[PDB]
């Protein structure tokens, strides 16, 4: 299967209490390996998987100076943004940005990727040629001439479409034993009065890796978009994930309605009903 | 511009009273990332409880774990407790185990 | 690993 490394950054100013907040996580598919934060006490990148404690002080050196760099450069940006946005110095504002790279099971660059982002809305993204920018606004214009001009994006492609790929393929490798593990979810339905007439059926999905799945209801094969309750998907703390979906329905009208399971991981989609005696 | 969480409290594993097992309370879809989550058993504040580090989802909204040990049992009543710019007073979600 | 220092600001 394709496999992705991401890195994600988030720096929020603070006024008239200290510099900017600012935590970096990295991640490989669903599994974060390494976090800055700047108020935690090491200053330094650290480990969050085993298979990467195996690098060496070296590596650690580079990756802490270089996530230093990144947040510096934000705090810079928490200012320039504030003035290409017309605000005042009083409020907390921020910045966030995700960049990374995916590859295919035989690891070959499939696609690479950025995103910024300034008070929770689009700022600028890189494109997916990697060669050009989309600023959401006319403020973000300001930056993509910017870049333009400084030839960021051959820059970043170097990045993203060598350096990120080299990098990924030896995490992949150094966490082997745990990576390329793919757990299809455990399933099941339950069923919850709400009065004598009516209740509620939970369609489950537990214990699978990774997180990206799709549950759907359909009443006698109609999709009920509209009346099904969703929720967001959530880790189990263990490094799987779970969800449900959940309909009401009329007592009595319990087997007019499916569940519908896909996940990477199912050998067919999952079919669930309501086992009425 | 501002976006209320989303709080999900439940157990990483299904839940059997004597056992352990780990109470979680997830907080997703929110902004700005201010915000404060305890979790509580019978109202009274867990002292051991850890949190991931802040991510966030492709809206840009915010998500947290917040997770704490815990052995389930009849009658201790376990709870999340949230308080963002959003609400009007901390939210308090009851740990309910069809959910 | 995370891309090397000198990225210009915005």
């Amino acid at each position: 299967g394709s496999h992705s490394m991401r890195y994600f950054f988030t720096s929020v100013s603070r006024p008239g209490r200290g510099e900017p907040r600012f935590i970096a996580v990295g991640y490989v598919d669903d599994t974060q390996f390494v976090r800055f934060d700047s108020d935690a006490a090491s200053q330094r990148m650290e480990p969050r998987a085993p298979w990467i404690e195996q690098e060496g002080p070296e590596y650690w050196d580079q990756e802490t100076r270089n996530v230093k760099a990144q947040s510096q450069t934000d705090r810079v940006d928490l200012g320039t943004l504030r003035g290409y946005y017309n605000q005042s110095e009083a409020g907390s504002h921020t910045i966030q940005i995700m960049y990374g790279c995916d590859v295919g099971s035989d690891g070959r660059f499939l696609r690479g990727y950025r995103q910024d982002a300034y008070d929770g809305k689009d700022y600028i993204a890189l494109n997916e040629d990697l060669r050009s920018w989309t600023a959401a606004d006319m403020a973000a214009q300001i930056t993509k001439r910017k870049w333009e001009a400084a030839h960021e994006a051959e820059q970043l492609r170097a990045y993203l479409d060598g350096t990120c790929v080299e990098w990924l393929r030896r995490y992949l490798e150094n966490g082997k034993e745990t990576l390329q593990r793919t757990d299809p979810p455990k399933t099941h339905m339950t069923h919850h009065p709400i009065s004598d007439h009516e209740a509620t059926l939970r369609c489950w999905a537990l214990g699978f890796y990774p997180a990206e799945i799709t549950l759907t209801w359909q009443r006698d094969g109609e999709d009920q978009t509209q009346d099904t309750e969703l929720v967001e998907t959530r880790p189990a703390g263990d490094g799987t994930f779970q969800k449900w979906a959940a309909v009401v329905v009329p007592s009595g009208e319990e087997q007019r309605y499916t569940c519908h399971v896909q996940h990477e991981g199912l050998p067919k989609p999952l079919t669930l009903r309501w086992e009425l005696s | 511009i501002q976006r209320t969480p989303k709080i999900q409290v439940y157990s990483r594993h299904p839940a059997e009273n004597g056992k352990s097992n780990f109470l979680n309370c997830y907080v997703s879809g929110f902004h700005p990332s201010d915000i404060e989550v305890d979790l509580l058993k019978n109202g009274e504040r867990i002292e051991k409880v850890e949190h991931s580090d802040l991510s966030f989802s492709k809206d840009w909204s915010f998500y947290l774990l917040y997770y704490t040990e815990f052995t389930p049992t009849e009658k201790d009543e376990y709870a999340c407790r949230v308080n963002h710019v959003t609400l009007s007073q901390p939210k308090i979600v009851k740990w309910d185990r069809d959910m | 690993v995370v891309v090397g220092a000198g990225g210009v600001g915005k």
